[PDB]
């Protein structure tokens, strides 16, 4: 999820405000 | 889970910034 | 407005912490 | 929700346990 994709590599913050709703 | 339970933390404040008023959803799991 | 815009930023810090495993959604417009 | 009810007054752990999924 957001922890495998986020904490193993760098999320821009458009791939962040996918969880965002 | 030490690495990632501190990497999570700001997780949540990041996505409570980008977010704001459409909020978010965390769940921790896989 | 920034007081519970600073104020927001603790809860979801807080709802890390104490929710854990269970996760949750963060929604200001309620 | 919680922005009205907990940054008014201050919410104990317990309070704040409900708000998990
Ligand atoms: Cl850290
Ligand atoms: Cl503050
Ligand atoms: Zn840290
Ligand atoms: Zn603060």
């Amino acid at each position: 999820g957001i922890v495998e994709q986020c904490c193993t590599s760098i999320c821009s913050l458009y791939q962040l405000e996918n969880y965002c709703g | 889970f030490v690495n990632q339970h501190l990497c999570g933390s700001h997780l949540v404040e990041a996505l409570y910034l980008v977010c704001g008023e459409r909020g978010f959803f965390y769940t921790p799991k896989t």
